[PDB]
């Protein structure tokens, strides 16, 4: 749903770069390998965890009970 | 009174039904055509499918 | 306030033997509210 803190192999902290894959994907023209590899994720095992994200937590924000639509 | 529109999810929410009102006009014929009388009645709530063109969605 | 609307969502107090409706509209369904309170876990 939300990103993972940690890689879940290994145990990197990876949730904290989420937010700046998709700012390298949108601004930069990266593609996924080499934002990956600029983000510091090296072992596929961590590379995963970030290309293969999915942000529920977005379509699941959209139903909020506590705010007139 | 006025009604309003009901969705489904109301219905989910409420554990209830989610049906529309059935509607057939009678023919009380005598005599094959002396005198026609004519009075539609309502058939209970008639249960829909979702996304369909008596549905709300 | 410890009840939401389930379709305007507007806060509304419901007194005991009173209506179970939404005074701004005409719901009946509603929506207990959390409210302040300890509830320990682990972070495991
Ligand atoms: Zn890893
Ligand atoms: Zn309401």
């Amino acid at each position: 749903m939300i990103v993972p803190v940690r890689c879940f192999s290994c145990g990197k902290v990876v949730g904290d770069k989420w937010e700046s894959y998709l700012n390298l994907l949108q601004e930069d023209e990266l593609d996924e390998g080499t934002a990956l590899s600029r983000l510091g994720l090296k072992r596929y095992c961590c590379r995963r965890m970030i290309l293969t994200h999915v942000d529920l937590i977005e379509k699941f924000l959209r139903y909020n009970p506590l705010e007139k639509r | 009174a006025v009604e309003r529109k009901v969705y489904p999810s109301e219905s989910r929410q409420r554990l209830t039904s989610y049906r529309g009102k059935l509607l057939l006009k009678l023919k009380w014929s005598v005599n094959n055509g002396e005198e026609n009388l004519f009075e539609v009645r309502d058939c209970g709530g008639l249960p829909v499918m979702l996304q369909s063109n008596r549905c709300h969605l | 306030l410890k009840y939401i609307c389930a379709e305007c969502s507007s806060k509304l107090s419901l007194s005991r033997t009173d209506a179970v409706r939404c005074k701004d509209c005409g719901h009946r369904i509603l929506l207990k509210a959390r409210t302040k309170r300890l509830v320990q876990f682990e972070a495991r």
